[PDB]
């Protein structure tokens, strides 16, 4: 998980980083400067994680590419309402115990942390209204409220 | 908590009263989606329970329904008493605005129940139909003969082992039944019909047949006449029996809707409404407001259509042959709107589980406004030309009169009940489909229900339906015409045509059928001719395990001998014109 | 064990996982990657439930029910909101790439993915991006491939490789681009590849033979039947639409075949739909072929039979017990002849004597998977009794199962079991004239002539028990192999000895009986299996009668002037010249059959009999189990001119018209009662199925689903008046939807599996007592005989070793799953799958004759110089020619025979 400048004064231990909402991991930290867009960074991370899926189990294999496509749409301002809620649901449903191995919980850790800490950058990519359908001539659509 | 949730109704005071009177172990409370307390009673205590319910401080005064169920193939009977068969008794307390269903379990070998006819006289025909279709005997019945099938019929068609489909036609049996018809009058004996003291040697027995078809259908009345006076008569019905409930066990939940349309063939979407509401209770579907308003508008249009036919045919039966032409022109204006919306005239089959088949087409409001401008002048003209004529009044006023007690004891509903002064309309007492959001009045009579008061009450009902239609036209909500539920059958068509999960849902819903989880649901509506109800039992499959249709015309035709006794035959034909029945409603 | 599901207490088996326990309790949990026969792997993540630590726990966690043991005091919730949301999300993730294909997909209405999409409540699509797409492969003539519809549940590869031991199907690629198929285009090589169309929960693998004349599952007319293509007796559900046999589905029998058929049974049904089948009785009047109805055919045949001085009847192992009995009653017991040759009858009766007098239990097909060592003597099981070979592969995997059970691994955790076992397996030793398809898993394979295989069996029996007769002249290397087999069989807790009549050697069956007796004498729990030839070979053996040679002798000497041939082409059991001469000599030949055979040209009368799809009857399989097959459809429903009756109906009516000059079409239960009254050894066929008066709460059993369509239009082009429903006086089934097919109905004959919400083959879960076990009220079919108290004696007739004589070529039988069975080789889809005709030669023999591979050489048998191309067989012993048994022109009686003047054409 991503951490902010306020978490820099934390000892690099498993217990201390664990209660900050992240993991100690390999303890080889990566710094992100202000010139890096968080949506593009998480898109790069999720592209890596989705293409490195072993393909055994459904949530990682078929839900990481969905997050990749959502982040790609958010990158060029083609996001639609419900995309961030979809990303949050993907983070919740790809956590530990839901997938076969721990590849996908690690995949969704930076996505959920970046949404938690930098939600204004993910909201900035939502420009178009939601459209999943096209009109079919002769059939009046069911306009849900 | 939604209105379709499974409830045991243990908070009903009738459950506490029954527990205090008979004890806690005397009965079993079943949790249903019927909306009523369902109580399983031992067979030996049925008459005691019925008498206790009839003598309550705010008593249960009407036997609404009485029929049977073949429970042998029912797999989900958890919490239910052991039963090969069962008989249910739906009773209504108008003063409480409550109702209770009593269920008696029966073994396969011991298929007999004590008769309910001493407590409620409409139990006569209800028990005759239960004997005819299920083979359940009722001890103490005055004459327990078949009422739907002919007397020389083998088997009981509503049993689960009876084959539903038509058997092979045979000209020999047609010839034999023609011979029975030819020598029916020659070998007529009053004793097998429940008649008595005939041929005194002053009474005559005279049979009425299919000679006056005023759109009600074909049925027979045998009259015992002292000269010109009716001293006794029994109706012979079942000539319009279509096996509609058996077809309910034969079709999917979705594919049974056209059959609901043809139960009361002047009603249309009115007939569709209780069935789709009961299915939606089984599915756990709450329809949006636009669906409620659309269904109310279609129901009121068809109520005006049916009332127009009823009033014009009554005027024709009295003798004035002119207003039927104009009233059918008004029916054509209604049909213009109904054809535009649903694509059909008389049996639209347009309501759906979870909504309606399509959205409203563009320009519906123009046709509704045209009809609402056309109707009132025509109705006033019919009133002045025919209903205020003193010859019609002299033919109809005081003819076949009954009061509140006679209406309650025979299960009379609709305008015949409200002409006795009892204010009981389902759209106000037990509101459904968003009827509580509409401003309309319930016309009631002065206390006495003649032919004339029934006809004028239906005229005021037509005016109130016009008011409801005006409100539907002025405030039609924007939104979906189908619910956002997975059991909405079929799904919205555009998503079906481009989304795979929606296409999958559509594929399985139209082919195998929607799976309704195992429950029992009930819906009662104010139909055009009275109170119509659907009682649906689902055994967890894509077809109904049991579809029981309570129709008001059955009760009205059973009330006929009590109301017409001591009158003339002209009074009888005027009474039949004023009942507002069709034989499809009676025989199902 | 005690579990609490949604606050309700249940008693379950603690050795099961939670998914199979909850499905056995009637609870609905969506699942894809788990199968009852394949174990749990936890791939699809569909079967999530919420497990709590105890009763006073409200948080819980999502677990896989298929990967979680159903241990005592386990608290789970299926209807938990988070579990339902996650299951819907798994369906939604599968739906993101799924093609918009259901109207043009053969799985529609039978699709587990459709059922689980509806079951999870997912009907709204919010995914808006592109769907991944795959190219398809050509998988041969039986299986159609459509990889777009794949949900990557891994069921196909797990079945094909881990269960069926196939090698040419696999998974390729990675992430969301995983592909399931062959490494290149080609026919799927496994004999059990057809089970993929039921194993795959989507429409990736589909029945191509059904796809040609496709119809949906709700439009089918189903009947419970028995596969007629070999002796194993796998239970099938044939489905018919518009008067033609459309599909063969697996009918679950927890005792015999459970979930799986072989490809011959699944795809070899096409002979029923052949347009040259007889549909009316035809009388040959000179050069004219006039068409009769049933009554005048009976009258004319009865008159001619009454004028005859001696009428003989020739039965067949193709025909049912009732048909053979009716022929035997028509002609008399002393005039009844089995249609098989003398050597085949001797081998079949020896196999029968070993089965019902040897004192050694014969296992059912499911029970074979529980044995710890297998010796197959002579019988090429994969080509003759294929499902036995599949069961033997499971019994071979038993060693990994036992090793994993020693390490406290649950029996459903199949990946851990396979990892622990590695390449360890239970001992398997196969003997044949050449290599078999079981050689990949066999501990040893013996390629030798049938006499040498019998001598190896006799030597094994003698080394197991010194009272068994010894074999002189065994080489030390063969002696070491024999000792290896002996210590493998002696150390086994449950040894199984498999043999049969297809090797063409009496001594092979005798040696197998000797080995089984020696193992029984040491106190082992030994089982013996005999593979017969045809569907009712064992029934014809139990009934008995003279051989076809005796019938031909009676026809040739003129002692018999009338012959009635029942369902027998007569060329597979005797030389065609002798059969044709004997039939031309007879002044009356009557042929009762459902296939246009070559002996119908000289037949004076041809009775259009019914095949198994249009008939009812009883067949006795290789283990002696009597099984009833029921009629699928009425052949006269569409074509009203079709007079096609059951063979027993034809013969009973002929007997009645011969005796009393009156017709009697009788009833099936009457014929069964006559069988059990006259033949006490067949008395168990009465209880194979209940009679026609059996009802479920007063109603019959439905043959077709409740949503069967087109009732008022399927015959409307012939006549707008709907015909009468076809009446079934023979059985308890009705030719309509107006009947019972409830999974809780107290019966054992299930025409098809359907439950609300389960339209796929997964509805068999609802029809079982526990998932993967038996049918709820018992599997159908009863065993005719119990294990006898006393066994046989040792067979002392040890044959001499094979010696190659100069100028004489011993015929080594080669069997093919696609081609050796007669009716299935008549199926048009089998012609592409059929191997080209050939003759196998040793390299030394081919070099001595100066021929290479592919050169056409000619040989004469019974005065028929026929020419076949040569292929080189490495494993065939010299002095032998390998011939494909059962093919066109090569009768199965040629096995064990000898060949003269075999030279290059
Ligand atoms: S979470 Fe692990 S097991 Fe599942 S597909 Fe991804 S990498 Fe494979
Ligand atoms: S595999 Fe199933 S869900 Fe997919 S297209 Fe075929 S029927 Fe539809
Ligand atoms: S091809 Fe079928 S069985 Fe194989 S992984 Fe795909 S969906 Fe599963
Ligand atoms: S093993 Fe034999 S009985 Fe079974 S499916 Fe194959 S051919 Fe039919
Ligand atoms: S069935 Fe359990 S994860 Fe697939
Ligand atoms: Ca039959």
């Amino acid at each position: 998980d991503f951490l902010t400048e306020a978490h820099l004064d934390l000892p690099m231990e498993f217990e201390s980083i664990g209660k900050a909402g992240s993991r100690l991991g390999t303890a080889l930290a990566m710094a992100v400067d202000h010139e890096i867009n968080m949506v593009s960074l998480v898109r790069n991370l999720e592209e890596f994680f989705a293409r490195e899926s072993c393909g055994w189990c459904t949530p990682c294999r078929d839900g990481l590419p969905w997050s990749v496509k959502i982040l790609r749409a958010l990158e060029r301002g083609e996001g639609q309402p419900g995309d961030i809620e979809t990303l949050e649901q993907l983070c919740r449903f790809l956590g530990p115990g839901k997938t076969f191995c721990a590849h996908a919980p690690g995949a969704v850790e930076p996505l959920q942390s970046a949404i938690k800490y930098f939600r204004e950058e993910f909201e900035a990519g939502i420009k178009q209204p939601f459209s999943n359908t096209h009109l079919i001539n002769g059939i009046q659509p069911n306009l849900l409220k | 908590e939604p209105a379709w949730q499974t409830r045991d109704h243990l908070d009903d005071p009738v459950i506490g009263e029954l527990r205090n009177r008979f004890g806690p172990d005397a009965f079993t409370v079943q949790a249903t989606r019927t909306g009523v307390p369902v109580v399983w009673i031992k067979r030996e205590q049925l008459l005691e329970v019925g008498d206790f319910l009839k003598k309550l401080p705010k008593p249960y005064v009407m036997l609404f329904d009485l029929h049977g169920m073949d429970e042998r193939l029912r797999t989900h009977r958890e919490g239910l008493p052991a039963a090969d068969f069962s008989v249910f008794y739906h009773l209504i307390s108008i003063d409480r605005n409550r109702d209770i269903m009593l269920k008696v379990a029966l073994a396969e070998n011991d298929l007999h129940v004590p008769t309910f006819t001493k407590l409620f006289p409409n139990a006569n025909w209800y028990e005759r139909e239960t004997w005819d279709l299920f083979g359940i005997t009722f001890d103490g019945h005055p004459n327990l003969r078949r009422i739907m099938m002919p007397q020389t019929w083998k088997g009981h068609p509503l049993r689960k082992d009876y084959p539903a489909r038509a058997t092979e036609f045979s000209p020999f049996e047609l010839t034999k039944a023609k011979q029975d018809l030819e020598m029916e009058a020659l070998t007529f004996k009053p004793e097998e019909w429940g008649m008595k003291r005939g041929t005194n040697e002053d009474f005559m027995f005279l049979n009425l047949g299919p000679n006056h078809p005023s759109a009600h259908g074909a049925f027979r009345i045998v009259l015992q006449l002292d000269g010109e006076e009716i001293v006794d008569c029994v109706p012979d019905i079942g000539y319009h029996h279509r096996g509609a409930e058996k077809m309910g066990e034969r079709q999917s939940w979705h594919s049974y809707i056209p059959y609901t349309d043809r139960i009361e063939y002047l009603g249309g979407c009115v007939n569709e409404m209780p069935y789709v509401l009961a299915v939606e209770k089984l599915a756990g579907i709450t329809v949006p407001d636009r669906v409620n308003v659309i269904r109310v508008m279609l129901s009121e249009l068809f109520r005006i259509n049916s009332h127009l036919l009823y009033i014009s045919t009554f005027i024709q039966d009295v003798g004035a042959m002119t207003p039927v032409f104009f009233a059918f022109t008004d029916r054509q204006k209604i049909y213009d709107l109904v054809e535009a919306i649903t694509g059909f005239r008389m049996h639209p089959a347009w309501f759906r589980i979870g909504g309606v088949a399509h959205d409203l087409p563009r320009g519906w409001d123009r046709l509704l406004r045209e009809f609402l401008d056309w109707m009132p002048k025509r109705l006033a003209s019919y009133e002045k030309a025919a209903l205020q004529n003193t010859i019609l009044k002299g033919r109809s006023q005081g003819v076949a009169a009954y009061g509140a007690k006679e209406a309650l004891e025979w299960g009379t509903t609709g305008a015949g009940l409200r002409a006795t002064g009892i204010d009981f309309d389902v759209r106000k007492a037990r509101p459904y489909s968003g009827y509580e959001n509409f401003d309309f009045e319930i016309p009631v009579g002065g206390g006495v229900s003649d032919c004339y008061t029934r006809v004028m009450l239906k005229v005021e009902e037509l005016r109130q339906s016009l008011r409801i239609l005006e409100q539907c036209l002025n405030n039609m909500p924007e939104g979906p015409f189908k619910a956002d539920h997975p059991l909405t059958t079929p799904p919205p068509k555009e998503r079906t045509l481009q989304h795979i999960e929606t296409l999958i849902t559509h594929f399985l819903q139209v082919s195998w059928g929607p799976v309704m989880p195992a429950n029992e649901s009930f819906q009662m509506i104010e139909a055009t001719k009275g109170i119509n109800s659907y009682y649906l039992t689902s055994d967890g499959s894509t077809m109904s395990y049991r579809t029981r249709v309570r129709t008001p015309s059955f009760a009205h035709l059973q009330q006929i001998p009590a109301a017409i006794r001591g009158s003339l035959v002209s009074d009888l034909i005027v009474y039949l014109g004023s009942i507002d029945f069709v034989m499809s409603d009676v025989d199902r | 064990a005690t579990i609490h599901v949604d606050g309700k207490e249940y008693e379950v088996n603690g050795a099961d996982n939670l998914l199979e326990a909850c499905l056995s309790l009637g609870l609905d949990i969506p699942y894809f990657c788990w199968h009852p026969a394949l174990g749990s792997v936890g791939a699809c993540r569909q079967c999530a439930v919420k497990q709590y630590q105890n009763a006073e726990d409200t948080r819980g966690r999502l677990v896989m029910s298929c990967m979680t043991p159903a241990s005592d005091g386990t608290f789970i919730s299926i209807d938990d909101e988070e579990a339902k949301q996650f299951r819907e999300s798994v369906v939604e993730w599968l739906m993101t790439n799924h093609p918009h294909d259901c109207p043009v997909c053969e799985e529609g209405g039978n699709c587990h993915l459709q059922d689980m999409t509806v079951m999870t409540g997912h009907s709204f699509r919010r995914y808006r991006f592109t769907k991944r797409t795959h190219r398809n492969q050509d998988l041969g003539p039986f299986i159609s491939h459509e990889m777009n519809r794949c949900i990557a549940c891994y069921r196909c590869v797990r079945y094909y490789k881990d269960y069926a031991d196939g090698t040419d199907l696999g998974v390729y690629g990675a992430h969301d681009n995983v592909y399931f198929g062959r490494p290149e285009d080609g026919t799927l090589e496994s004999e059990f590849s057809g089970n993929l169309v039921e194993i795959c929960p989507t429409g990736v693998f589909t029945d191509k033979t059904h796809s040609e004349r496709y119809n949906r599952k709700w439009d089918m007319q189903f009947a419970p039947s028995i596969c007629q293509q070999c002796s194993i007796g796998c239970n099938i559900s044939p489905g018919e639409r518009y008067g033609e046999l459309r599909r063969i589905e697996n009918r679950y029998n927890g005792t015999v075949n459970h979930y799986f058929l072989c490809d011959r049974g699944r795809f070899g049904y096409g002979y029923v739909n052949l347009k040259d089948r007889p549909r009316q009785p035809v009388q040959r009047r000179g050069d004219d072929f006039i068409t009769l109805n049933a009554e005048q055919a009976m009258q004319g045949a009865a008159d001619i039979l009454r004028q005859s001085k001696k009428v003989i009847g020739i039965g067949s192992p193709r025909a049912s017990v009732e048909s053979n009995f009716a022929l035997r009653e028509l002609v008399g017991e002393e005039n009844f002849y089995t249609g098989i040759a003398h050597g085949e009858q001797e081998r079949l009766q020896l196999a029968l004597k070993v089965l019902r007098e040897g004192g050694i239990y014969t296992p059912a097909l499911r029970e074979i998977e529980s044995y710890d060592a297998v010796l197959v003597l002579g019988e090429d099981v994969t080509q003759t009794g294929a499902r036995v070979a599949l069961a033997v592969r499971q019994a071979v995997k038993g060693k990994a199962r036992e090793m994993a059970a020693a390490q406290k691994v649950a029996d459903w955790q199949i990946a851990a079991i396979l990892n622990i076992g590695q390449r360890a397996k239970h001992p398997l030793f196969v003997t044949n004239v050449d290599d078999t398809r079981l050689d990949d898993i066999a501990a040893w394979t013996y390629r030798a002539p049938v006499e040498d295989q019998a001598r190896l069996g006799f030597a094994i029996a003698h080394a197991l028990d010194n009272s068994a007769p010894a074999v002189d002249g065994i080489e030390p290397e063969l002696q070491s192999k024999i000792d290896v087999i002996v210590q493998a069989l002696a150390g086994a807790k449950k040894p199984l000895i498999i043999s049969g009549t297809n090797a063409g050697s009496l001594e092979v069956i005798q040696a197998a009986a000797n080995v089984a007796k020696a193992l029984k004498g040491r106190g082992a729990d030994v089982g013996i299996t005999m593979i017969a030839r045809s569907v009712n070979s064992m029934g014809l053996g139990i009934m008995g009668g003279g051989s076809l040679e005796e019938a031909l002798t009676e026809l040739e000497t003129g002692r018999a002037d009338a012959v009635v041939v029942l369902e027998n082409d007569l060329h597979r059991h005797a030389s065609a010249i002798r059969v044709n001469a004997a039939l031309a000599k007879a002044p009356l030949v009557m042929v009762v059959d459902h296939q246009r055979t070559a002996i119908m040209e000289n037949a004076h009368l041809v009775l259009s009999a019914a095949s198994f799809a249009e008939s009812d009857g009883t067949v006795i399989n290789n283990e002696g189990r009597a099984q009833r097959f029921f009629q699928v459809y009425d052949p006269a429903y569409y074509d009203s001119k079709t007079v096609m009756l059951e063979s027993w109906r034809w013969l009973h009516s002929l007997h009645s018209t011969l005796l009393s000059r009156e017709v009697d079409w009788t009833q099936l239960d009457h014929v069964i009662d006559a069988v059990v009254a006259k033949i006490p050894e067949l008395a168990g066929i009465k209880d194979a199925a209940p009679d026609a008066t059996f009802r479920i709460r007063g109603q019959k059993l439905a043959r077709e689903p409740h949503r069967y369509s087109g009732r008022t239009a399927m015959r409307a082009n012939i006549s707008v008046h709907e015909p009468r429903q076809p009446q079934d006086i023979d059985t308890m089934f009705t030719f309509s939807m107006e009947g019972n097919n409830q999974p809780t109905a107290h019966r054992s004959q299930v025409p098809f599996a359907w439950a609300p919400g389960w339209n796929s083959p997964q509805a068999w879960n609802k029809f079982q007592d526990e998932v993967g076990g038996k049918l709820r009220f018992g599997d159908p079919g009863v065993r005719l005989f119990e294990t006898s108290e006393n066994g046989l004696d040792y067979f002392t007739s040890v044959p001499a070793r094979f010696q190659p004589q100069d100028g004489k070529w011993r015929i080594a039988p080669y069997y093919h799953l696609f081609g050796s069975d007669e009716l299935s080789q008549r199926a048009p889809v089998f012609q592409s799958r059929m191997p080209q005709p050939y003759i196998k030669l040793n390299p030394a023999d081919a070099a001595k004759l100066g021929v290479n591979a592919g050169t056409r050489v000619s040989f004469s048998y019974d005065g028929n110089t026929v020419t076949l191309p040569v292929e080189i067989a490495e494993g065939l012993t010299a002095g032998q020619v390998g011939l494909p048994m059962g093919m066109s022109g090569i009768a199965p009686v040629l096995a064990g025979a000898h060949l003269e003047d075999l030279k290059e054409a």
